[PDB]
RNA sequence: CCGGGCACUCUAACGGGACUGCCCGCGAAAGCGGGAGGAAGGAGGGGACGACGUCUGGUCAGCAUGGCCCUUACGGCCUGGGCGACACACGUGCUACAAUGCCCACUACAAAGCGAUGCCACCCGGCAACGGGGAGCUAAUCGCAAAAAGGUGGGCCCAGUUCGGAUUGGGGUCUGCAACCCGACCCCAUGAAGCCGGAAUCGCUAGUAAUCGCGGAUCAGCCAUGCCGCGGUGAAUACG
């Protein structure tokens, strides 16, 4: 589990790779490779255990990634899920939450269509 | 593409702007 | 349509080339009007097999046309309760058209990355004799064949 | 959501009775149709009860409940489900 | 010495762009003559029928067409002359320097 | 010394001034291969004097405005076509039989009301 | 609920989001042209009429 | 599926589907019925009962009417029917020669 | 930019221009076929324009109007809710499934419109949305404004991906008395379905289709991917 809890792509750009873990986008592989000094553009194949540990040190510190992350999330919607609210009321009944029209749609919350 | 926010062609579709889109 | 026999649009001769079969092949690897791209998929393709296979690209091209070109077709006739596959000679104008067609639609089938290399490729084996373009051709013309005896039904 | 340069929205009207029952010890039920006001923590602890366009709901509001509106507390439709 | 003009008709526009061009060119000296400033269109798109039928609409535009002329030796002899000239109702008249 | 003609293609509009010389082509402000750098549109603009060998025979100054650059490239085509018959008036015979003189009326057709554009019609299903 | 709704469109509002163009002559809330202060109903018959100045059916 | 539009009407789910069950009648000829459309209406006369389907071979389109909701659904199944058999036979006549 | 000039472009008013007028041919004629001249040719392209009537078509909710019905209420004011619900089903659309593509950076070429508690240059704070300064413009002057596709370079390498951008978490901005239900926008993270679609079915005959962006009405703001316009690029095919 190279970095950081995750084996990331090697034989790709180390900006791309970092993006496969959770809690990092691409805004985030721009800006760890700064404050380390690491081109962007090499593979990770490529990397020194040097500038791994160095990638990996400021990484998992800088940010919450992959497990700890979810556990936040997951608590933040139990937690509006237990103190009743609206919001809470839509995770709760599965149901969209951002005020999206459930007459129709609302299949990636609702999921595949149940016959009737 | 256009659907995007975070690229310069959605936000162009859209019609606003920001970091990937700027002025 | 049904008045009179339409007229056929004359294309404008090619920059390169000075040909209007060129013009109306370009045509046909343009999509959504992008006729820039189209033009140097073309052109692209023609320094293509020129490194390849030293000879004129516009030779080849032209080669790989009358190669492609179905010199008989099957049309269906509802004859009575059955349909009749009648065979049909093409004429000059649609054997192009179909020529044309078939040589950038079976160039789109190929797998290599890039569409100048699949025009440039296909445009080889048709002039050769080879690939999908000739192969359609070849079956169209075996379907007539197929089905002389029908040949009676021609209108 | 509102800008933090301007308030933390509270209608007065709703805000006034809260200091008042916290002053003299709380409290009574207040009923309002304010759902439009943030709980505020000075509100913590009390029972409003928020109109949803037909009954009063009893809102018994607490530290974990500060930062939403009143309104997200007393929902609107009747859901059961279907069929 | 500006004059601009602004009507909705232009045959009414033309004909006060006109007078007032020969009113100075009279009593002299210069009138830099009257030209045609490009015309603002404001276009109004109604559906025809008064309940639904939206695939049917009749367009309707207002044109307002511009003029200027600049009378550039004015000498007075003009400016009080010019204070009483016919204008037609559809026109409107700014003058400026 | 100076030619002129005036070309028009779409909505836009070239004014294209012949004065003898060697070839140098100049598109506002630019040479004609800076700004039509990449356009295999572009050499079609000179078809006209290469009917007529003119080809090196002229420089060209050459204004252009409005529309795209396709259209710029058809505008130019037209004008110098005109300086052309400007230039010597039996240019006309071997330049109008390659209509190289005459003006492409074809223009954007209006968007219509029920439409989705021009003449796109709205999808229906009848049932 | 109609003339009373177009009087409460003339009387100012507690606040100002509440305002909204009516249409002056028929009292229509909906499609109200602001240059005109009429409705797009209106905005027809008084231009078929010729009462409104310098409009006139547009064709190109 | 199967749509049913009650114009201006109120209807029950019984009357929703004893329709389904008397359209179902046309499934005798073994066709495809694509989205059928049935639109329960009330005239001064009676009921209405239309209906648009489409099927491989063509739409049908037909209207019954009746004083009673449930003829003029029966006649508008009729009317259907007879519809049907020609979409499926008539291509049938000019076999020979 | 200045002198200067109005040539050219343009702008916008008025005219000229095409009538099968002219030659060949067929015609009883009307016309049709071909040619030349011409920017344009046989209605030059598009628009406005819709016969007697039909659908007991649509609208008493735009308006009017006969009659029937309501009168401390079937009238009127307000606060809140709802019109935004969601086992399902259909219609219209948007964005897509990628390399003729996606991403970054630099660099070109429109039209029609709109704009004084308006449009906002330019400056500075902020990754940004935006904020604070501040000039110009009753606007062919000033502003929205950058058009986008394109062009030039660089990255991606065929993977559910640097395709796709749904869903959700968190943090902010702005409008507005107020964004819980129920706003738009920005930023970080999340990164779904979708590998080109069954029966069936829609559009389009040329500057059309396709594709690319720009404007406007409504409008505090906006749920516009809608509508009405505008130009850019620009096909395929019609035996019958
Ligand atoms: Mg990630
Ligand atoms: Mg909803
Ligand atoms: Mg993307
Ligand atoms: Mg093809
Ligand atoms: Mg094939
Ligand atoms: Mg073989
Ligand atoms: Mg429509
Ligand atoms: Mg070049
Ligand atoms: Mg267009
Ligand atoms: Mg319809
Ligand atoms: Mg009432
Ligand atoms: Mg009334
Ligand atoms: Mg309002
Ligand atoms: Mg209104
Ligand atoms: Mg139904
Ligand atoms: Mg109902
Ligand atoms: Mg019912
Ligand atoms: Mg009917
Ligand atoms: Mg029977
Ligand atoms: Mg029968
Ligand atoms: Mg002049
Ligand atoms: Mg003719
Ligand atoms: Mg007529
Ligand atoms: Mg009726
Ligand atoms: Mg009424
Ligand atoms: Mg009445
Ligand atoms: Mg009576
Ligand atoms: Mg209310
Ligand atoms: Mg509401
Ligand atoms: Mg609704
Ligand atoms: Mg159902
Ligand atoms: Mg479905
Ligand atoms: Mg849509
Ligand atoms: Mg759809
Ligand atoms: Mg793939
Ligand atoms: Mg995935
Ligand atoms: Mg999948
Ligand atoms: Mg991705
Ligand atoms: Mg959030
Ligand atoms: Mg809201
Ligand atoms: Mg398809
Ligand atoms: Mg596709
Ligand atoms: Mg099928
Ligand atoms: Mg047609
Ligand atoms: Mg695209
Ligand atoms: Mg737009
Ligand atoms: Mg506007
Ligand atoms: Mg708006
Ligand atoms: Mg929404
Ligand atoms: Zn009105």
């Amino acid at each position: 589990a190279r970095i950081a809890g995750v084996e990331i792509p090697r034989n790709k750009r180390v900006d791309v790779a970092l993006t496969y873990i959770y809690g990092i986008g691409k805004a985030r592989a721009k800006e760890a490779l700064e404050k380390t000094g690491i081109n962007p553009a090499t593979r990770v194949k490529d990397l020194t255990e040097a500038e791994v540990v160095r990638l990996r040190e400021y990484v998992e510190n800088t940010w919450k990634l992959e497990g700890e992350l979810r556990a936040e999330v997951a608590a933040n919607i139990k937690r509006l899920m237990d103190i009743g609210c609206y919001r809470g009321l839509r995770h709760r009944r599965g149901l969209p939450v951002r005020g999206q029209r459930t007459r129709t749609n609302a299949r990636t919350r609702k999921g595949p269509r149940k016959t009737v | 593409g256009k659907g995007d926010r975070r690229t310069r062609r959605g936000k162009i579709w859209r019609g606003t702007y920001g970091k990937y889109r700027p002025r | 349509a049904r008045r009179r026999r339409a007229e056929v649009r004359q294309l404008q001769p090619d920059l390169v080339y000075g040909d209007v079969l060129v013009t109306a092949f370009i045509n046909k690897i343009m999509r959504d009007g992008k006729k820039n791209l189209a033009a140097r998929i073309f052109y692209d393709a023609c320094k293509i097999i020129q490194e390849k296979t030293g000879q004129e690209p516009l030779k080849v091209f032209k080669q790989a046309v009358e190669n492609v070109k179905p010199r008989m077709e099957v049309r269906s006739r509802r004859v009575g309760g059955a349909n009749y596959q009648v065979p049909m000679e093409v004429s000059p104008r649609r054997q192009q058209s179909l020529a044309l067609r078939w040589l950038v639609q079976a160039a789109n089938q190929r797998p290599e990355r890039r569409a100048a290399v699949r025009i440039a490729h296909e445009l080889m084996d048709a002039a050769e004799g080879k690939g999908g373009a000739v192969k359609k051709k070849e079956d169209v013309e075996r379907m007539a064949e197929a089905n002389r005896a029908y040949a009676h039904y021609r209108w | 959501p509102r800008s933090l340069k301007k308030g933390v929205f509270v209608d007065d009207h709703l805000l006034e009775k809260v200091l008042e029952l916290n002053a003299k010890g709380e409290k009574r039920l207040i009923k309002t149709w304010s759902r439009r006001s943030t709980i505020v923590p000075e509100m913590v602890g009390h029972t409003i009860a928020v109109y949803n366009g037909k009954q009063h709901v009893p809102v018994y509001i607490t530290e974990n409940m500060v930062g939403h509106k009143l309104g997200e507390f007393a929902p609107t439709r009747t859901y059961r489900g279907h069929g | 010495i500006r004059i601009k003009l602004r009507g909705f008709d232009h045959k009414t526009l033309d004909a006060s762009a006109q007078k007032i061009v020969e009113a100075a060119r009279r009593s002299g000296a210069q009138v830099s003559g009257p030209i045609p400033l490009p015309t603002r269109v404001r276009r109004f798109t109604v559906i025809r029928g008064p309940f639904k039928h939206k695939d049917s609409r009749e367009h309707f535009e207002l044109r307002t067409h511009n003029r200027l002329v600049d009378i550039i030796n004015p000498n007075r002899k003009t400016i009080e002359q010019l204070m009483t000239l016919d204008l037609p109702t559809g026109v409107e008249i700014e003058i400026k320097t | 010394e100076q030619y002129y003609g005036t070309g028009r293609r779409k909505e836009a509009v070239a004014r294209v001034f012949l004065r003898p010389g060697n070839g140098k082509v100049t598109v506002n402000g630019q040479d004609f291969n800076e700004y039509f750098q990449g356009l295999v549109r572009a050499v079609a603009a000179l078809e006209p004097l290469r009917a007529v060998d003119a080809l090196g025979h002229f420089d060209a100054y050459i204004t252009v405005r409005g529309g795209g650059k396709s259209g710029q490239i058809d505008a130019i085509k037209l004008g110098i076509a005109r300086a052309l018959v400007q230039y010597n008036p039996d240019y006309r015979a071997k330049l109008k039989p390659l209509g190289f003189l005459t003006r492409d009326a074809r223009v954007v057709e209006r968007k219509k009301y029920g439409k989705h554009k021009a003449r796109r019609a709205p999808q229906y299903s009848k049932r | 609920a109609r003339k009373a709704l177009i009087e409460k469109a003339k009387r100012t509002p507690k606040f100002k989001v509440r305002a909204y163009t009516r249409c002056v002559r028929c009292g229509r809330a909906r499609s109200v042209y602001r240059f005109f202060g009429l409705c797009r109903i209106c905005l027809r018959e008084l231009a078929h009429k010729g009462q409104l100045p310098g409009v006139r059916k547009a064709s190109w | 599926t199967m749509n049913i539009t009650s114009k201006q009407m109120e209807i029950t789910p019984a009357i929703r589907q004893h329709v389904a069950d008397r359209l179902a009648k046309l499934e005798k000829w073994q066709t495809h019925l694509i989205n059928p459309h049935i639109i329960l209406s009330k005239e001064p006369q009676g009921f209405v009962a239309d209906a648009t389907i489409n099927t491989p071979n063509g739409v049908l389109v037909a209207s019954g009417k009746h004083e009673d909701m449930y003829t003029a659904i029966n006649e508008l199944i009729n009317k259907l029917e007879r519809q049907l058999n020609k979409l499926q036979h008539k291509g049938e006549a000019r076999r020979a020669a």
